[PDB]
């Protein structure tokens, strides 16, 4: 019921867009996607063809005019790594939804003059601080007919979904975890062990095939090294992985009669 | 007189985002409560890449800040081999802080954007092709080979026994070996009419590009050389965007996933869009040629054997693996596939992202599609490297090439609350689409105004379920059936 | 002073043509904030490398600003010169009359007259007699003071 | 002969510096850098006004009549520091741009402290407030030189009350002639 | 039952030296090297090096290029509240910020070191325990 209702109540209706429902879910507008990283390699027939969706797919939803959306354009000081670019422009437009400046193009010192029909599209080239950014949209094409599309929204959209008990916990969770990786990544510069290569699966040989047939077989630590967390045979084929506590401590009423 | 003062050490802190109270949340998004199904919301939950402007942090103060703080200039010297961390004593004096790498001198924190600001930006970005990060690839001498016919005999010489009967294989009466009669080896003359090649070189136009800073080496990360020296270069910029992702996570042991989620359920659908080039020429040119080249360089140069090299390190897992191929789109292609793997069921944990590299072969053949711009036309134009990127901007001229990876973790909302990692961000939608009927395969064109498609034909009315309190009012009443 | 007299040409509405000496990144991204914040509707602004000690480069210059678009010109026709132009030299008495002496008499006299004198055939091979170009010169109050 | 015409930079892109330049004085004003009391926010909205076209009046309309007025002062000072903008913009539509220099008359001072150390600052002058003071104090001369609101009026063309040129003493030159 | 008790100590019991914020790390040390009763440190060279200590404090959370300490001369650890406290004032996020891995090699090193009274705790099991 929560995803036809409240999470993917948008898919295959014909009134409502994809760009405009996957905002909706959120109860966000088309006017709350604040920036639009672009794929933007500096070649002569893409800056001005993506130009055209990303202002035609404004036009048609009904943006309100006077509303452009921030275009960024990473590739002028990293360059187009020709399949590591989504990922880049991903990574960047994370930053700019946590922090909320929006970066500017420092090598646009002359925007070009066919790109003023598009209205709903403005080209920023210095880094200017929002109040807050809602959402981003990166955008990438590819040779042989790839283009492709990644809508990115502000995690606290989330975060108003769960309830204040769900959310407290959670906090002193992360806030507990940021202190493991606070010590890890601080040792692992001056050692230069950030990566651990494992030399071990976490079963032995017969373990192996037993946990792959159990789908509740989850990994505990061992005893002999703590630091080591691995499967043992008790995790394994369990009796205590499929029984729970709301309807079994809470059998006797149920196994009463 | 002589007060004691402060000297400002770099303050290195790796922060997860900044999560605000409950109550400011809810006042900025209301109504959403028990109306979302964490399970099909998926989040991003680490990140990280390698660039030419070193990692992820170093990155983006340097695009929205224009220059690098002093906690990333130390980030970024040592990344690039200029400042080595030393505990313990030197000089008989005991010292517990950053040294220098060429000399030994305790370089202090404060000194370190007066000392290496210089090295830093002008061995980061977009700068020259330097030929001892592409194994003395030089684009101003390019190297071919031209196929001569020669008309006169050639003086002999000797060889093995082995190697003169592979030259009578080839071409048999434009050679006549001749075995010594004193030792094992043969005197080889080639007659006229044999075929040889003699190398040349010509300037290539390409001289600019994207490289991963100079200085950059892999086993700072903590990867042995038994890795460095056995897979593609490729491979070792995804394994540290992996092990960075992973880390930006808070996932410092990656069997913590098996704590939550099946061995079967921590998918990889990272890909790459040409996969290892530093393989296909080893097995192309470099065994063509007789170079000594390993004896599985095939299975380095598979695309998904960089995602192999990430299970076989690190993970463990058992679950999906669905590696795509875009070439210039392949990391928000991989978002696609990441996030309907997870939405299926089959995976809760999706490595995703995109990885590639700059070499010889493909710079020179972007050039041949008149794709890159030429870097000696920017010369004419009086652009330094720095600035030969231009988007948006009216005199702009083909692209430029770069390297390096990037990678994400995404996972489900429901999972991510319940490990207590931090959330980077939530991926609405992601789509794909190809273009019309055409003949030309490097031709961009509307493919993906697909994704926001509507029919408001005439309709007078609005979609009913466009409201959130028409949307709370059946859900809360499909509750009270369950 | 004539990168402030340039933000107010600029900002009033006039179509400016700049020339450096020591053409640059930095230098060209000083004048790009200059438009990118003192711009004008209409306004253009418009770089060019330049050395004012050479004769060959102001004939090639103001030969591009009257060259047609089509003959990869500019196509203008000047409303106002304003050759600010000169060479910092100091310390230098009637006996150390140098090499640094006698070119910036090069750029600050000779090809000023000479740049004067390609705006004035421009015109008049065109026949331009109707829009003169208002020479302002950089006179001093202090001759040998 | 340093010169070629492949190195000449061209710039025209005003309509896009313009909204670009609307949206970084909106959120000085929001984030307190920027107040109608200072002589940067008057001469950030002169060059909006040479930049107008009716895009940029669509840009700036969109953007404080969604203001959330409610989260503070500076929410409530963008709102109504940029309806008068609005309005300035609109009425200076098909008109030609203006060079005006708002900015402050400074002086020169030097000081040399007790320790010993020359400094040299650029002050504000006393009498002359505005540039059109600096006008009048051009026109009066020395002694030896004796012979034996802000935002809402920028659209508003002002009338000439008296010439300097009645002001002038008699048989002197002034500081400018 | 040792007189050289484990040093490192947080809520959620004893931890390691890294898992101690920067203000319970410089509030362990008085705990431990100062005297309550009597109103006196151990040594002259224990109250150096907690002194120390809290200049390692105000290096870390620093200026752009440098200022005053607040511990000017290490005679005003005589009263160690007024001085902790006017330190994590300056600096508030001392005191919720874990010491780095940089920071714990200074504090095992200046422990080992001669013309100083040895540290009366245990801080790491090590070859060096």
């Amino acid at each position: 019921a929560q995803q036809e209702w409240g999470n993917e109540f948008w898919k295959n209706d014909p009134r409502i867009a994809p760009l405009r429902g996957a905002l909706a879910t959120f109860n966000l507008t088309v006017d709350d996607l604040g920036v639009a990283s672009f794929h933007g390699t500096s070649t002569k027939a893409n800056d001005k063809n993506e130009s055209i969706t990303i202002n035609k797919m404004m036009q048609h939803l009904g943006r309100s005019e006077g509303n452009p959306v921030f275009g960024v354009f990473q590739k002028y000081l990293t360059g187009h790594p020709k399949g590591a670019a989504g990922a880049w422009m991903l990574n960047g437009a994370i930053q700019i939804l946590q922090t909320g400046i929006v970066p500017g193009n420092r090598n646009a010192d002359n925007v070009d003059k066919i790109l003023e029909d598009f209205e709903y599209v403005l080209y920023p080239s210095r880094s200017i601080q929002t109040d807050g950014i809602k959402a981003c949209s990166v955008t990438s094409f590819g040779f042989g007919q790839k283009g492709g599309q990644a809508i990115v929204v502000h995690p606290d959209y989330l975060f108003a979904s769960l309830d204040s008990e769900t959310f407290e916990e959670y906090k002193t969770k992360v806030e507990a975890r940021y202190k493991s990786t606070y010590r890890y990544m601080h040792n692992a510069i001056i050692r230069n062990t950030m990566f651990v290569a494992k030399s071990d699966p976490p079963y032995t040989d017969e373990l192996e095939q037993p946990v792959y047939l159990d789908p509740l077989a989850r990994v505990n630590n061992c005893k002999k090294n703590p630091s080591k967390l691995v499967f043992v045979n008790a995790d394994v084929q369990s009796k205590q992985n499929f029984v729970g506590k709301s309807a079994n401590d809470t059998a006797k009423v149920i196994s009463s009669l | 007189y002589q007060k004691a003062r402060i000297e400002p050490r770099a303050n290195l802190k790796f922060e997860f985002p900044p999560l605000k109270s409950h109550k400011e949340i809810q006042n900025k998004a209301p109504g959403l409560e028990g109306l979302l199904d964490l399970e099909r919301v998926i989040v991003v939950t680490g990140f990280g890449e390698v660039s030419p402007w070193g990692n992820t942090r170093t990155r983006w103060e340097m695009e929205a800040f224009g220059e690098f703080s002093i906690e990333g200039c130390l980030e970024m010297a040592w990344i690039m081999g200029f400042i080595k961390y030393h505990n313990g004593n030197l000089k008989g004096k005991p010292y517990t802080g950053w040294i220098d790498a060429k000399t030994n001198e305790p370089v202090e924190d404060k000194d370190i954007k007066k000392k290496y600001e210089e090295e830093i930006l002008a061995h980061a970005g977009i700068r020259l092709i330097e030929p001892e990060l592409f194994r003395g690839y030089n684009p101003e001498k390019k190297e071919l080979i031209q196929e001569v016919i020669i008309e006169q005999d050639m003086a002999p010489f000797v060889t093995d026994e082995s190697t003169a009967q592979q030259y009578k294989l080839q071409h048999e009466d434009a050679v006549d070996i001749l075995k010594s009669e004193e030792s094992d080896e043969y005197t080889v003359t080639f007659k006229k009419g044999a075929r040889l090649f003699v190398p040349k070189a010509l300037r290539f136009d390409r001289l600019v590009a994207g490289q991963i800073p100079t200085g950059w080496d892999a086993k700072r990360y903590g990867i042995s050389e038994d890795t460095i020296s056995q897979v593609d270069p490729v491979t070792l910029y995804a394994l540290v965007s992996t092990i960075e992702a992973l880390l930006s996570a808070g996932i410092t042991d990656p069997y913590e996933f098996y704590k939550y989620v099946h061995v079967s359920e921590v998918g990889n659908c990272s890909g790459s869009g040409m996969g290892g080039v530093s393989a296909l020429r080893g097995m192309f040119r470099d065994r063509y040629s007789d170079k000594p080249v390993q004896n599985d360089i095939l299975q380095e140069s598979f695309i998904n054997t960089m995602s192999a090299w990430v299970n076989m390190l690190l993970l463990s897992s058992s679950g999906p693996i669905k590696t795509p191929v875009g070439a210039c789109a392949t990391a928000v292609e991989s978002v696609d596939i990441g996030v309907e793997t997870i939405l299926s069921g089959k995976a809760k944990i999706c490595l995703v992202g995109g990885y590639d590299d700059f070499q010889e072969e493909g710079s020179y053949e972007f050039a041949n599609m008149n794709a890159t711009s030429n870097s000696l036309d920017e010369f004419d134009h009086g652009r330094t490297p720095q600035e030969m990127s231009r988007p948006a901007t009216t005199t702009r001229n083909g692209f430029m090439e770069a390297q390096g990876s990037g990678t994400q973790v995404i996972m489900n909302a429901e999972l991510a609350i319940k490990m207590g990692v931090p959330i980077y961000a939530i991926v609405a939608l992601t789509a794909t689409a190809t273009d019309k009927i055409g003949r030309s395969v490097p031709a961009p064109g509307k493919g993906i105004l697909t994704t926001a498609r509507e029919h408001h034909g005439s309709l007078k009315t609005k979609s009913p379920k466009l409201d959130i309190k028409y949307r709370t009012r059946q859900l809360n009443k499909r509750k009270d059936q369950i | 002073i004539g990168a402030e007299v340039l933000q107010g040409l600029i900002s009033g509405g006039a179509k400016v043509i700049v020339t450096t000496s020591r053409f640059s990144k930095k230098v060209t991204e000083y004048y790009q904030d200059i438009y990118a914040r003192f711009g004008a509707a209409g306004s253009c602004l418009i770089v060019v490398p330049f050395n004012q000690g050479s004769k060959q480069d102001v004939e090639a210059l103001i030969d591009y600003i009257y060259r047609d678009v089509k003959d990869e010109g500019l196509g203008w026709d000047l409303d106002a010169v304003i050759p600010f132009a000169a060479i910092p030299e100091a310390g230098i008495e009637i006996d150390e009359l140098g090499s640094k002496s006698e070119l910036a008499h090069r750029i600050m006299l000779t090809n000023l007259l000479r740049l004067l004198g390609e705006v004035k055939k421009q015109k008049f091979t065109r026949a331009i007699n109707t829009r003169p170009a208002q020479i302002i010169l950089p006179l001093s109050p202090n001759h040998g003071t | 002969p340093v010169f070629s015409h492949l190195k000449a930079r061209t710039y025209d892109s005003y309509w896009n510096w313009a909204r670009q330049d609307a949206l970084s004085m909106y959120f000085d004003i929001i984030f307190g850098k920027l107040t109608d009391v200072d002589r940067e926010t008057v001469s950030q909205c002169i060059q909006l006004m040479n930049r107008s076209n009716p895009t940029l009046i669509k840009f700036m309309q969109y953007h404080i009549d969604h203001c959330p007025e409610y989260k503070g002062e500076t929410y409530q000072l963008a709102k109504s520091l940029g309806q008068q903008l609005i309005d300035n913009c609109i009425q200076v539509a098909n008109q030609d741009p203006v060079y005006k220099d708002i900015s402050y008359p400074t002086g020169p001072h030097t000081e040399v402290d007790s320790k010993g150390n020359i400094v040299y600052k650029e002050v504000n002058r006393k009498s002359v407030r505005k540039l059109e003071q600096y006008v009048f104090e051009m026109s009066q001369g020395g002694e030896l030189t004796k012979e034996v609101a802000e935002i809402s009026s920028l659209s508003e063309k002002t009338s000439i009350v008296d010439p300097v040129s009645g002001g002038i003493p008699p048989e002197t030159v002034p500081f400018l002639h | 039952d040792y007189q050289k008790p484990w040093f490192a100590k947080n809520e959620k019991g004893t931890c390691d030296l890294e898992d101690m914020t920067y203000k319970q790390i410089a509030e362990r040390l008085v705990e431990l090297m100062y005297v309550r009763k009597s109103q006196r440190w151990i040594d002259v060279t224990l109250r150096n090096f907690t002194g120390k200590f809290l200049r390692r404090i105000e290096e870390r959370f620093a200026t752009k290029v440098g200022t005053i300490s607040l511990i000017q001369n290490f005679s005003q650890l005589e009263e160690p509240e007024k001085a902790i406290d006017s330190v994590f004032k300056a600096y508030p996020e001392a005191a919720s910020q874990l010491i780095n891995e940089e920071d714990c090699d200074w504090f095992l090193l200046e422990a080992q070191s001669p013309t100083q009274k040895p540290v009366p705790f245990i801080p790491v099991l090590d070859e060096r325990f």
